[PDB]
């Protein structure tokens, strides 16, 4: 998702104050494997994944301070986060209510959401390790002609990979064309 | 030549500033049978692009890359200041 300036909801437990508008924004991805542990310089073997009847799927809040890894996030790279310190069980999960669990008023309801926290980081894997995942790395995904020229009008969700011809801006609404 | 942020910043703003001429960008007839909103409208936006190895002699950036956590724009940075700059990797493929 873009960047914007978003307003979160009610902490849960916490005073009932309004939250204020801060720029943040969220991503979704699906995981690859359970919890995994530093071995050596690499990482142990990780703990086999939940066979859940939930869908592999988390929503991360990116906020505060943390908003400066928005430049390395694209779709279909393999990334791998780390929590420092000891390997605290249920935190790779969902959100801990006790702890701070502010979502935007479009995630609030959400059941799969893990805030990042500040002392953590996110590397780059490598290519030829997880390479059987990266053969999905083909050209985004973009609707067909048609489905974007139909004329319809039910969705309001397109794809493409256009070539700019020209740009102009227009003002009286601001707006640049 | 190794120049700084600053002196490269200023020289860039003093040189676009300094070619800004509407007749060029214009030029007869077609301005001659429009209005003024659209003369307005359209004269509003343009844009340059300018090479530094091609000026007498070359120059070369230099800088450290800094993410901040305010604004989220990549920087190149160093003592006399700091720059807004863009990162791709090679054939179309995203940093």
């Amino acid at each position: 998702e873009a960047l914007m300036k978003r307003n979160f909801c009610v902490p849960p437990g916490a005073s009932p104050e309004v939250p204020k508008p801060a720029l943040s924004f969220y991503v979704l991805g699906s995981w690859l494997g359970g919890t995994q542990r530093k071995e050596g310089t690499g990482w142990g073997l990780p703990e086999p994944q939940g066979n859940d009847d939930n869908d592999q799927k988390v929503h991360l809040i990116f906020f505060g301070s943390s908003v400066r890894w928005f430049e390395f996030l694209h779709p279909g790279q393999v990334y791998r986060l780390v929590a420092p310190g000891p390997a605290t069980p249920m935190l790779f999960e969902k959100d801990g209510s006790s702890c701070i669990s502010r979502r935007p008023l479009e995630l609030a309801g959400c059941a799969s959401c893990l805030t990042v926290q500040d002392n953590w980081t996110l590397e780059l894997e490598s290519s030829q390790d997880i390479q059987d995942v990266l053969d999905a790395n083909k050209s985004l995904p973009e609707s067909s002609l048609t489905d974007l020229l139909s004329d319809n009008f039910t969705d309001s969700l397109v794809s493409f990979s256009a070539e700019i011809l020209s740009r102009t801006l227009c003002e009286p609404r601001r707006c640049v064309k | 030549s190794f120049p700084t942020l600053a002196t490269l910043k200023e020289e860039g703003q003093r040189k676009a500033w300094a070619s800004f001429d509407p007749k060029a960008l214009l030029p007869l007839p077609e301005a001659s049978y429009l209005p003024s909103c659209q003369l307005n409208r359209r004269l509003a936006w343009s844009w340059l692009c300018l090479l530094p190895s091609a000026f007498c002699p070359a120059q070369v950036l230099l800088g450290v890359l800094v993410a901040s956590s305010h604004k989220g724009c990549l920087q190149l940075r160093d003592q006399s200041g700091s720059l807004p700059c863009l990162l791709l990797a090679k054939h179309s493929q995203p940093l």
